[PDB]
């Protein structure tokens, strides 16, 4: 099928440099455009540049300031897009998309999505701690203390789905986030089936494996 | 692109979302539907086509200086911010402003409360955190409040506002940050969730 | 004339560029003028001022066309060339001079002389109204085909499926 995959999220510094990337499969890499769109949280889309793989031309956002620079890879099929002279206005998550000038298709296919957090401090791995346990039952995990956003919680190495709720973060005093990702389970499970708590934190490149079971 | 910031439907009824342009009508209108936290997926595409998969109730329209989105019969899953899209020639893609559709007369739902106590692990890392976990409720406006014993804890909670669940319900999540020493010494510690006027209210002890 | 959304081709159909509209003739036919067709004909003593080719007759070009490259061009068209388009008429300006028509997703590009060198939208207006056809950009030009999933009948000529 046709996909259209990312780089994971990165933090920044005032003033450095991104480079996100877009993965491309199950089509012709030079018959549809790339675009880059980004969105803040508040915001809604904006677009910045596409690149036409076909033809090697750009075309960027007059108020993206000489900051957007969009490169291609036909070798990998990939797309970078590099923004410079990062400030806080930059603190937003970027999708790539295609379209289709010969087919009229609009941006049919986007990406997964990259977050990229602009701040003058650096990342941060995350303290998983367990949550220990109709007819159900409610487990889960406690991703503590990580910076920035986000953190993907996975169950059973993803094979377990129905029941899985990851809930929205939490920014302490102190500037770090914290959230927690539970599931609910049959009673009976609990002594026969194991849970595993996949924690990933792509910015500090962070793999945590905890296992929730009764006290 | 202009569009309204908030459009309400009724249930079961229609809901038009307009999108204004300069020569609107000369260009093809792209509609996209954006659930909290994913990527946009396209629902309309050449004024009036939908893509595959994309249900009957969703009708695209687009002449002179307006390009309306249309559906018919909304549903709870419909509650989403949909955007609008045309190529210009001097400015290429242009998105519209969004539009929060409200879909209205949904019936309430209470929500259902797990408070969990600090973990063990957590005590050996001399920080201890009380996790409430408020899910399944509608509509998404809740008020948590924590106590100590008997007495209301005003520092250290930190509650999310709620957001919407896969389940096209909303949660929250309310955490009690305490040190071992207080957690100990406390004979229990209560998470008390008030929806409309209905209150929840569990509690856990340190034994 | 003016080829518009409304003009019907005798003998043949309706395409769209960039920037203006065609007829074009179905199966082997030829264009007489821009909205008839009529069979073409090597041209012998028997087929004398016939159609040898497009707006062409007994095998020179008509009035206002020159042969380029084997085939009929406008002679305001002579030495313009385009790339991913074709040369046309100027309608808005009095003296007709050779401007560019892009095929379906390329644009005049103001910073290349106005050739095929930009990427951009072009809305297709034409109305198919026939049964189950709608406008689809077929080889770089819009035209009437058949519907999404629809296949046209040899036994009656129609969109059927």
């Amino acid at each position: 099928q046709v996909q259209l995959v990312q780089s994971g999220a990165e933090v920044r510094k005032p003033g450095a440099s991104v480079k996100v990337s877009c993965k491309a499969s199950g089509y012709s890499f030079t018959s549809y455009i790339l675009n880059w769109v980004r969105q803040a949280t508040g915001q809604g889309l904006e677009w910045m540049g596409w690149m036409n793989p076909d033809s090697n031309n750009t075309e960027y956002a007059q108020k993206f300031q000489g900051r957007v620079t969009i490169t291609r890879d036909t070798s990998i099929s990939t797309v970078y897009m590099e923004l410079s002279g990062l400030r806080s206005e930059d603190t937003a998550v970027y999708y790539c998309a295609r379209h289709s000038f010969k087919s009229n298709t609009g941006f049919d296919y986007w990406g997964q999505g990259t977050q990229v957090t602009v701040s003058s401090a650096s990342t941060k791995g995350p303290s998983v701690f367990p949550l220990a346990p109709g007819g159900t039952a409610a487990l889960g995990c406690l991703v503590k203390d990580y910076f920035p956003e986000p953190v993907t919680v996975s169950w059973n190495s993803g094979a377990l789905t129905s029941g899985v709720h990851t809930f929205p973060a939490v920014l302490q005093s102190s500037g770090l986030y914290s959230l927690s990702s539970v599931v609910t389970v049959p009673s009976s499970s609990l002594g026969t089936q194991t849970y595993i708590c996949n924690v990933n934190h792509k910015p500090s490149n962070t793999k945590v494996d905890k296992k929730v079971e009764p006290k | 692109l202009s569009q309204p910031p908030s459009v309400s439907v009724s249930a079961g009824q229609t809901a038009s979302i307009t999108c204004s342009g300069d020569k609107l009508g000369g260009k093809y209108g792209y509609w996209y539907q954006q659930r909290p936290g994913q990527s946009p997926i396209l629902v309309i595409y050449q004024d009036s086509k939908r893509p595959s998969g994309i249900p009957e109730r969703f009708s695209g329209s687009n002449s002179g200086n307006t390009a309306t989105l249309t559906i018919s019969g909304t549903q709870a899953m419909d509650e989403a911010d949909y955007y609008c899209q045309a190529w210009d020639i001097s400015t290429n893609w242009v998105f519209g402003g969004g539009t929060k559709l409200t879909v209205l007369g949904q019936p309430k739902a209470a929500p259902s409360v797990t408070l969990f106590p600090p973990s063990s692990e957590e005590l050996q890392a001399n920080k201890a955190t009380l996790v409430c976990l408020i899910s399944d409720f509608y509509p998404g406006a809740v008020t948590v409040a924590w106590k100590a014993d008997s007495s209301p804890v005003k520092a250290g909670v930190e509650t999310t506002t709620p957001s919407k669940q896969s389940n096209n319900k909303y949660a929250a999540s309310s955490y009690l940050s305490l040190t071992p020493e207080q957690w100990k010494s406390h004979r229990s510690y209560s998470c008390q969730v008030t929806h409309e006027g209905s209150t929840v209210e569990k509690t856990v002890a340190p034994t | 004339a003016k080829v518009t959304v409304d003009t019907v081709c005798k003998r043949g159909f309706l395409i769209q560029m960039s920037g203006h509209l065609e007829c074009k003739c179905e199966n082997d036919l030829v264009l007489v003028n821009e909205e008839t067709c009529e069979e073409k004909v090597k041209c012998d003593e028997k087929t004398v001022n016939k159609p040898c080719g497009d707006f062409s007759k007994c095998c020179k070009c008509n009035l206002g066309y020159d042969m380029v490259n084997n085939v009929c061009i406008p002679n305001e068209c002579k030495q313009v060339t385009c790339g991913n388009g074709k040369c046309i008429l100027d309608t808005s300006n009095p003296v007709k001079t050779g401007v560019c028509s892009c095929n379906i997703g390329k644009v005049p590009n103001v910073q290349d002389q106005n050739k095929c060198s930009k990427d951009g939208e072009t809305k297709c207006s034409l109305k198919c109204l026939k049964e189950q056809e709608t406008c689809k950009a077929v080889d770089g030009i819009y035209k009437c085909d058949c519907k999404d999933g629809f296949i046209i009948d040899q036994e009656s000529s129609i969109c059927t499926g």
